[PDB]
């Protein structure tokens, strides 16, 4: 037009990139804990012997 | 937590345990030289080789 000129606004494309979970589904157990450390125990049973 | 005499309850049902699975590891060996060279030769220090 004279002054400016006129516009429509469409709508607003957008983008929003995720990056999905995949090595979280082998990750099922969920511990909160208020102490210092996470302690565990191993035990190996030597039973093959003649 | 456990109680002194429940620890020599472990300890002893861990060695029954044991020595089952330990006869049956001689009945094995037994029959994997004798299913292979025909001849076992048994051994110890405790035994005479024959």
């Amino acid at each position: 037009a004279g002054l400016y000129t006129t516009y429509q606004l469409l709508e607003v494309q957008r983008k929003l990139k995720t990056l999905p979970a995949f090595f979280l589904q082998w990750f099922p157990r969920q511990i909160n804990f208020q102490e210092d450390m996470i302690a565990f125990d191993k035990v190996i049973q030597d039973v093959t012997r003649v | 937590t456990l109680s002194i005499a429940q620890r020599r309850d472990r300890v002893i049902a861990y060695l029954l345990m044991k020595h089952r699975a330990m006869h049956e590891n001689t009945w094995e060996w037994m029959a994997a030289q004798a299913a292979q060279y025909g001849y076992v030769d048994v051994q110890g220090q405790d035994y005479p080789l024959v």
